């Protein structure tokens, strides 16, 4: 199957074939980089788009411009391991060939003088490592992808939220990528108003006069003309039929035949569709029918010229009879009638008061820039640069899209920039969704929330970077000193490098990262938030942006979302989720083409999956894939229902789709509550790694998919066997099948040993293979934190029992056996990084030294010479890590200690102890020290020691290397020379180095011995100087901050064990405090004398009910009862017949179970080994969704010779008496998490107070003091205790002299305050007399 | 008329410093010519 899956092969359960493999985890992070960082031959993407954004730039003059021609990424200065120890970011420096060309002064072409071309160093750019992460300023970071409002028009409405009257109030938004936004809106008397930017509303004519559009065309945009073409008399009017839909019936209508519909009777369809059936289109009407009538159209009589009535005028007989005076043949006329086709634009031309499009261009700039007085140029300027201009207004390639897509354009592609077109059509849309012909929007809908990810934030703080300094360039240009400058002395690379540094070091979303395991790493990288610059705020984000919609199927988890303020702002996106190539969220379906199910896999989008009948993946397909049943159930429209078979257009590629990595992992998720199940995914990425890695008995099958997809492991890239391995590096001698030719084909890994994560656990990689053992490609080689043979592995299988235990377990509380703690299950090591760092001070340079005053030689025991503690050395909190002293002065001595010296002539130290010591309370054992010292100060022994120390090491591992490579080539020689003119026991007669020597007859074997020959001198030349570079960069000065001599890190590792008060957890949101260590003999135990773990408390099941908890356990006693019985067959001494057949029934059994083990492929040896792996239970893969069922764990436990009820008889381990019922005893798996009592316990009885005010300063890391608050200052009120209120008031905390009266009080033994006025108030004071008040105690 | 529009003191002194137009070469020299 491979040679590390079938070591230990997990028992499944799930029954659904698995058609799509699940994806590369962290696909999101390194396709989103790749695409910023990589050259693109086109301009679409990243640094290239960046650079053509801006370049060419050309100053304001036609001598010269500067254009762009490439650009480069350098090669890093140092590597990420490098970057982390040394504290600075991991980038690669940005080289961009650049061109001055120098035009001339007076040509019609304008041709060169000269173009002066060469590299400019603009800024490093932050580059991502192998696993998604940036190193920024030495720690490990992760860029949060952004779920953002896309870019486009979107119409929305206030339900009913404004004038008290229900009515519902339309809008329509254009958002721009980069811009003005651009609101058009409905007032509650149906006028039309824009807002530009959110200021103040204009009447949405202005925005329509802005643009050249006269009242008579904005009438002809917006409305269809009434035409009455009146004859001599009986005025004549023209009538399509459907204009008289639901008309109030003002006239009969006789034509072409008398009568239809008299007076009193309003026009229903059976009147139309007869009228069209006489086919009339001439209608004699009344006089008072077009008195109120609106005129469409400017008419001016020809006798004397002027104005009889404008456009946009309410019709009367007054101005229908001036207009007869003059004859006109045809008169037009907006048609406008109740709920079909409104006045709306009209009654918007009444109000607003332009008349003309200077007089639009002046009201904007007055709305836009309040208080300037406007020039013509100036309100023509103002409006084009706001959605005109391309440098001003990006309606970007997913903006122009999602903006055509609304407005049912054909085309997808277009400009930037706003048109005349995109703003009527914006506003006929509006228009229409107003009378009933649409509807507006849903913006919480997946098809307009939009993802943006590192490499295109990057891009876009790049392209910030270079407007910044295109600025500079164009001003630069504008100078005469034009033609003796060349291009790198007019860029600065500071603006750049300040926007790429500013977005990678203090952006919300790049987020120091989540280090506890691999699956707090990967749900890191995989997660997605609404919140960031351009996002939401979550102190404004309301309840409907926090909700699961319909659309988040499949495409954001349901479940991952954190507890507290921000909830439905942090998504992480789910197991098979992708983005778009315009960033939308897209999740595979199953194409249905006949009734069958094909195995052709489509990637559908939330706009274009609605459109679709989407089966669901509980849905049961026979062998051909038709479905089994007839009648489906299915996602339509964001509804559910029933269909028939024939109706599905797609299904859903698996179970597992609908939820993310982190509640994949949940065994028996279908039978938890989503709120415990939410509370379990978020405990997973909290547990601590355990010194050994204990893989789940009950898991999903995600274990694999998550601890390989981590780069926490050691994947093998080539398939070989493994050659040497060791504690902290594998070497696989690479197969001949996939080597290149030329070659060492030797494959060498180097472990992470015990380094610190960001969280200060400990990251340590243990080697999974044996010597000499075969790997094939992908195999896990070694284990990372926290994974077990390649699985990840995040806690312990603990035997608990469901028992309530005197009050032990009470309220969440989790008894736990002294075997737990005994056996280490839960000690987990965490590396603490102390740095002490001795600067230039006024008074003198700090010294580090071994000579510290008023400290014994006891304290100054496990210290160097150089004033420095010994690696390996075991130290507890107090012992001195690095001596350090800096020098003081004035110590202006009291009288009486003055003669307290003058007595006993003690001098007085001109220097005080400044030294490091370990933190109380922590006690380590110091595993590294690394001193950084600036140049110019002289090394200390110490210093000195540790780099001799680090230069054999640098040496040592490169000649390693290179004998290692070196071997590896001359095995290949020597099989290239066996191969053809053999030479079998001549080679060994030869001296090993001259078989470089021998000439050979080539057919090809001469050349492959002479490219081994070339590649053998190569890695010589390459060992000998990446020698020289690491000698350079170890013994090369460091760059320190400034006023920064020295810095001495020591790291300490700390074994923490288990103890009352540590968070313990299952994956079913069962979290718990240890409240009792107990004896083993006191533990409940079975008929067997095997006593129990962990006792749980059956009472925090069926109110939160998270039943898969007692599933878990009840399959985690069958999954145990298995490896119970292998384990018994290895201890008789079993044939491996036997072992082989009862292996056999426990991965047959199951109920149509997709996967098939067939042991008789296996060797003896084979079963041995899985035997082996096997007997400390049998692992089991329980798929969400997918899962066991309990028919199939009371079969396991059957086949285990348990109880099928999971349930046991327990005795008390205190008397030896039966608890009166059966007790479920089983197996849960139990994390710690990082909420560990070590870390939260503090006390404190006086210490530093604040500057300003005078009180306790505020955490455990300055040793402060608890808030008291308003509301713990309301219960001491709400009891009478106003002495205790008073002495937390004045002297616990700000009063000054009260509250050494009241140590030195309670030093005496007397119990009394002399309480003063609170410090604060007195700052209080000071400050409001600061304002021009005089407030003042009355002290009378 | 702009006033009582801002509260801006740029918009304020510009609004007030743009009332006054700009000098010719002639201009600077009688007014030089004045002092
Ligand atoms: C080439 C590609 C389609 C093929 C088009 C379609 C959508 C476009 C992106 C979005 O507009 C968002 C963003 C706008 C910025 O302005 C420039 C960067 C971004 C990432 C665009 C890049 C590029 O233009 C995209 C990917
Ligand atoms: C088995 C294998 C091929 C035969 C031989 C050839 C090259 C040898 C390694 C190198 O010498 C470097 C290093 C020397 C240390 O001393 C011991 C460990 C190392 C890794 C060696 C192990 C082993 O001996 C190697 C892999």
């Amino acid at each position: 199957y491979s040679y590390t899956e079938k070591k230990r092969i997990r028992k499944d359960f799930g029954k659904r074939p698995q058609v799509l493999d699940v994806p590369y985890l962290l696909s999101i992070q390194l396709d989103s980089f790749q695409k910023f960082i990589e050259q693109d031959p086109e301009g679409q993407y990243g640094l290239e788009a960046a650079f053509r954004s801006v370049f060419p730039i050309q100053s304001y003059s036609g001598n010269s411009e500067l254009q762009y021609v490439s650009y480069r990424l350098g090669e890093p200065v140092f590597d990420v391991q490098e970057c982390q120890i040394r504290g600075v970011t991991y980038s690669a420096p940005l080289r961009v060939k650049l061109r001055l060309v120098i035009y001339e002064r007076e040509a019609p072409e304008g041709t060169v003088k000269d173009i002066k071309e060469q590299e400019v160093y603009m800024g490093e750019i932050p580059l991502m490592t192998d696993n998604g992460t940036f190193v920024i300023n030495g720690t490990e970071r992760v860029i949060v992808s952004q779920l953002h409002r896309s870019p486009g028009v979107f119409f929305d409405s206030d339900k009913g939220k404004t004038h008290s009257s229900g009515k519902v109030l339309y809008n329509a938004r254009i958002i721009p990528y980069r811009g003005s936004w651009l609101d058009f809106e409905f007032d509650p008397k149906d006028n039309l108003f824009v807002r530009i930017d959110r200021r103040r509303k204009l009447p949405a004519t202005i925005i329509l006069r802005a643009l050249n559009y006269t009242t008579e065309q904005i009438l002809d945009l917006f409305f269809e003309k009434v035409i009455f073409e009146i004859r001599d008399n009986k005025l004549q009017m023209e009538l399509v039929p459907e204009r008289l839909r639901g008309e109030t019936a003002s006239f009969d209508i006789e034509a072409n035949g008398k009568v239809y519909v008299e007076k009193g009777r309003r026009i229903t369809a059976r009147h139309i569709r007869q009228l069209e059936k006489d086919d009339v289109k001439l209608i004699e009407v009344p006089v008072e029918y077009i008195a109120g009538k609106v005129v469409a159209k400017d008419y001016i009589d020809e006798s004397t010229g002027e104005l009889i009535c404008a456009a946009n005028m309410e019709l009367s007989l007054d101005l229908l009879a001036k207009l007869s005076q003059s004859g006109h043949k045809r008169i037009e006329t907006l048609f406008t009638n109740d709920l079909d086709h409104g006045p709306y634009i009209s009654e918007t031309l009444r109000v607003d008061p332009t008349n003309d499009r200077l007089s639009a261009l002046v009201e904007i700039y007055r709305m836009m820039r309040p208080g300037e007085p406007p020039t013509r140029e100036a309100a023509e300027s103002l409006f084009e640069n706001l959605f005109f201009s391309e440098d001003r207004y990006d309606l970007s390639a997913v903006g122009r899209m999602k903006f055509n897509r609304s407005l049912l354009r054909e085309e997808i592609e277009g400009s930037g920039i706003l048109s005349k077109d995109d703003i009527i059509d914006v506003m006929k849309k509006l228009i229409d969704i107003r009378n009933g012909k649409g509807e507006v929007d849903d913006i919480d809908h997946l098809g307009n929330r939009r993802i943006r990810s590192v490499g295109e934030m990057a891009e876009n703080q790049f392209r910030v970077g270079l407007v910044r300094v295109e600025r500079a360039v164009k001003e630069r240009l504008s100078l005469g000193d034009l033609d003796t400058l060349m291009p790198q002395d007019m860029i600065n690379a500071k603006p750049i490098s300040a926007a790429v540094k500013e977005f990678f070091g203090s952006s919300q979303l790049s987020q120091f990262m989540d280090q506890n395991n691999p699956l707090s790493e990967i749900t890191h990288k995989r997660r997605i938030s609404a919140l960031g610059p351009g996002g939401l705020t979550r102190e404004r984000a309301g309840f409907e942006v926090r909700d699961v919609h319909p659309t988040h199927y499949g495409r954001v988890c349901p479940i991952e979302t954190p507890e507290g303020p921000n909830i439905g702002l942090i998504n992480s996106l789910s197991v098979y989720a992708q983005t778009n190539e315009y960033g939308f969220l897209e999740t595979p379906y199953r194409k249905v083409t006949d009734g069958v199910v094909t195995d052709e896999i489509h990637y559908l989008s939330a706009i274009e999956e609605g459109n679709y009948v989407i089966a669901q993946a509980n849905s049961n397909l026979d062998e051909e894939g038709h479905f089994v049943e007839d009648l489906v159930t299915c996602r339509s429209k964001g509804e559910s229902s029933l269909f028939s078979r024939d109706q599905v257009d797609y299904m859903d590629v698996s179970t597992q789709q609908v939820v993310s990595v982190g509640a994949s992992l949940i065994p028996f998720l279908e039978h938890d509550d989503a709120n415990r199940a939410l509370m379990g995914a978020n405990m997973q990425r909290q547990a601590v790694p355990t010194l050994r890695a204990d893989k789940p008995l009950v898991g999903t099958g995600m274990e694999r998919a998550v601890a390989v997809d981590s780069g926490v492991t050691a994947v093998a890239k080539r398939g070989g066997v493994v050659q040497y391995v060791d504690a902290s590096r594998i070497v696989i001698k690479v197969n001949e099948d996939e080597m290149y030719p030329g070659e060492a084909g030797i494959d060498i890994y180097n472990l992470t040993k015990y380094t610190r994560s960001n969280q200060n656990t400990c990251i340590n990689q243990m080697p999974c293979v044996s010597l000499g053992e075969p790997v094939e490609r992908g195999d896990v080689l070694a284990d990372g934190p926290s994974t077990d043979l390649g699985e990840l592995a995040l806690g312990q299988n603990m035997r608990v029992a469901f028992m309530p235990w005197n009050g032990y377990n009470f309220e969440d509380s989790i008894l736990v056996s002294e075997r737990v703690v005994q056996e280490d299950r839960f000690t987990t090591i965490h590396i603490q990084e102390l740095a002490c760092v001795s600067r230039d001070t006024k008074l003198g340079p700090e010294e580090i030294t071994a000579d510290i005053p008023n400290v014994g030689e006891a304290a100054l025991s496990k210290l160097d010479e150089s004033g420095i503690v010994y690696i390996g050395a075991e130290v507890t909190g107090g012992d001195i890590l690095v001596g350090k002293v800096t020098p003081k002065g004035e110590t202006q001595l009291t009288p009486e200690e003055k003669l307290l010296r003058a007595i006993f002539g003690e001098k007085a130290s001109d220097v005080k102890d400044s030294s490091l010591r370990v933190p109380n309370g922590v006690s380590g054992t110091v595993i590294d020290v690394q001193v950084f010292t600036r140049d110019g100060v002289e090394k200390d022994k110490r210093a000195l020691e540790i780099e001799e120390m680090q230069l054999k090491q640098a040496k040592k591992d490169l000649s390693e290397e290179l004998q290692i490579l070196e071997a590896g080539l001359f095995s290949r020689i020597r099989a290239v020379l066996v191969a053809g003119g053999v030479e079998a026991e001549k080679l060994d007669k030869l001296p090993r180095d001259r078989w470089l020597e021998l000439g050979l007859t080539d057919e090809e074997k001469q050349n492959q011995l002479e490219q081994l020959a070339e590649q053998y001198d190569e890695l010589k030349h390459e060992f000998e100087k990446k020698l020289e570079a690491k000698r350079r960069k170890i013994t090369q000065g460091d760059d320190l901050a400034p006023g920064v001599l020295k810095i001495v890190k020591v790291y300490l590792a700390v074994k923490r064990r288990i103890q009352p008060g540590d968070k313990m957890a299952g994956r079913h949101g069962n979290k718990g405090v240890i409240s009792k260590i107990n004896p083993i003999e006191d533990m409940p135990y079975d008929e067997n004398g095997t006593p129990v773990d962990i006792v749980l408390n059956p009472l925090g099941v069926p109110s939160r009910m998270n039943i898969g908890q007692i599933l878990e356990t009840h399959l985690g006693m069958a999954a145990k009862g298995i490896g119970d019985k292998i384990n018994a067959m290895l201890k008789q001494q079993q044939e491996v017949a036997k072992l082989r057949e009862f292996i056999q029934r426990a991965y047959d059994l199951g109920a149509d179970v997709r996967q098939k083990v067939d042991l008789s492929t296996f060797s003896d040896e084979e079963v041995m080994r899985l035997a082996e792996n096997l007997r400390k239970g049998m692992p089991i893969a329980t798929p969400v969704f997918d899962g066991a069922k309990e028919a199939e764990i009371k079969e396991l436990l059957k086949l285990g010779d348990l109880p099928t009820s999971g349930q046991i008889r327990l005795y008390d381990g205190r008397t030896g008496e039966q608890f009166e019922r059966p007790v479920t005893v089983g197996y849960m798996y139990m994390l710690k998490l990082n909420h560990l009592v070590d870390d939260k316990m503090h006390a404190r009885s006086t210490g530093s107070y604040s500057l300003v005010t005078q009180q306790p300063l505020g955490g455990k890391a300055q040793f402060g003091g608890q808030r008291f608050g308003e509301m713990e200052v309301w219960a001491l009120e709400a009891y009478g205790a106003a002495y205790t209120l008073q002495e937390m008031l004045t002297v616990k905390s700000d009063d000054v002299n009260g509250r050494t009266k009241m140590y030195k009080n309670i030093v005496d033994g007397n119990h009394q305050m002399e309480p003063g006025m609170p410090e604060s108030f007195n700052v209080l004071l000071k400050e409001i007399r600061s304002l021009g008040i005089n407030i003042e105690l009355e002290d009378e | 008329s702009e006033i009582g529009r801002t509260t801006d003191p740029v918009r304020m002194y510009m609004r007030e410093m743009g009332t006054v137009e700009l000098l010719t070469r002639e201009g600077e020299i009688d007014i030089a010519k004045r002092i």
